[PDB]
């Protein structure tokens, strides 16, 4: 499932802006 | 409407043209405990020692902001904060510097980021994501009128109030601008494909990361995500976006218009502005005006313990504040 993958993907914590 | 912001613009531009300055200094707080981090700054709980009263303190090192490359960005933030005035923007409490750093005072919203709320339930109901997208709809009509684009909308800039209500707080990339702009920023899941292609772009740009976060909010996911920023840049720029089976058609027809590539097609940005969004029938039962007064039942109110509780936020390793005897960036922050 959609939900899966992103859980398990590396982008699931907070997001810092770019830099 | 009309009005209104007629009259907030002359109470911005006062305020703008005329910046406060140098309204408090460190020694008049105690710090607490960190209550996040980001790329540019750490932002503490304290004590404000004369009045008892609890702040979030945002502290930049100047050193670090000119390695970055943020001067002008750091110096637009408190000069745009400090002017602005709306119900669901936080307040900029004080403001100073020292010979190391930077400190923006914020007003302390305990309810915690949004992002930690979303991340632990997963998602929002429809009905709950709606409630807080009508204010960020409301915000970004109140700061387009005074010629600001934001361009960092995502949950971890948001936070819940004890009523429940939305502060959008980390002004860090906000800019007062009439024409198009250039800069590379913001945070990779909710930029807008004309930032990622080098475009000059305008304030369309917030409006596209509404859709993102309406998305993100309603899904528990963003519309495009990968493992590296290099591989989510791919799959904006594409725009193919599919929605949730749980998804009302009413959503995915505003999702669909929000998270549109053609500039001209749009919601936020053709002949009607806003009200093309105000008036979409995912938002045929928000009480606008209702909304801006803050007297509609919020559906989610955090837990609040008591003054100085932190429960909502994330534990963080805490870090010596320095400050060196020799100032640092003297001429560059003067105006700060
Ligand atoms: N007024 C506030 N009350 C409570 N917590 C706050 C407040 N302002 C900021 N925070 C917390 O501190 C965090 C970092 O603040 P901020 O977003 O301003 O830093 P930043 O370095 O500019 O982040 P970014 O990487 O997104 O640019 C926020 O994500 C939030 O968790
Ligand atoms: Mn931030
Ligand atoms: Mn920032």
């Amino acid at each position: 499932t959609t939900y899966a993958d992103f859980i398990a993907s590396g982008r699931t914590g907070r997001r810092n802006a770019i830099h | 409407v009309k009005e209104f912001l007629a009259k907030a613009k002359e109470d911005f531009l006062k305020k703008w043209e005329t910046p406060s300055q140098n309204t408090a200094q460190l020694d008049q707080f105690d710090r607490i405990k960190t209550l996040g981090t980001g790329s540019f700054g750490r932002v503490m709980l304290v004590k404000h020692k004369e009045s008892g009263n609890h702040y979030a303190m945002k502290i930049l090192d100047k050193q670090k902001v000119v390695k970055l490359k943020q001067i002008e960005h750091t110096l637009n933030e408190k000069r745009i904060l400090q002017a602005v005035n709306f119900p669901f923007l936080v307040k900029l409490e004080f403001s100073f510097k020292d010979n190391s750093n930077l400190y923006m005072v914020m007003e302390y919203v305990a309810g915690g980021e949004m992002f930690s709320h979303l991340r632990r339930i997963g998602r929002f109901s429809e009905p709950h994501a709606r409630f807080y997208a009508a204010q960020i709809v409301l915000t970004f009509e109140y700061l387009h009128s005074l010629d600001l684009i934001y361009r960092d909308l995502k949950p971890e800039n948001l936070l819940i109030d004890q009523q429940g209500y939305i502060q959008v707080t980390d002004f860090g990339f906000a800019k007062r601008v009439k024409g198009r702009t250039w800069t590379l920023c913001g945070t990779p899941e909710y930029l807008a494909p004309e930032i990622i292609l080098s475009k000059g772009y305008n304030k369309a740009v917030d409006w596209w990361a509404l859709g993102v976060l309406i998305y993100e909010m309603a899904a528990g996911y963003p519309p495009f995500f990968a493992d590296q920023p290099i591989q989510i840049y791919e799959k904006i720029v594409s725009g193919k976006v599919r929605f949730p089976s749980h998804f009302s058609s009413d959503l995915k027809d505003l999702l669909r218009n929000l998270l549109q590539v053609d500039l001209t097609k749009r919601f936020g940005n053709l002949k009607n502005g806003v009200n093309d969004i105000k008036n979409h029938k995912w938002f045929a039962t928000t009480d606008w005006i209702a909304i801006y007064q803050r007297k509609v039942e919020a559906p989610f109110i955090p837990k609040f313990k008591g003054p100085g509780d932190t429960s909502n936020f994330d534990d963080y390793e805490e870090e010596e504040i320095r400050v060196s005897i020799n100032e640092k960036c003297g001429k560059e922050f003067t105006e700060f």
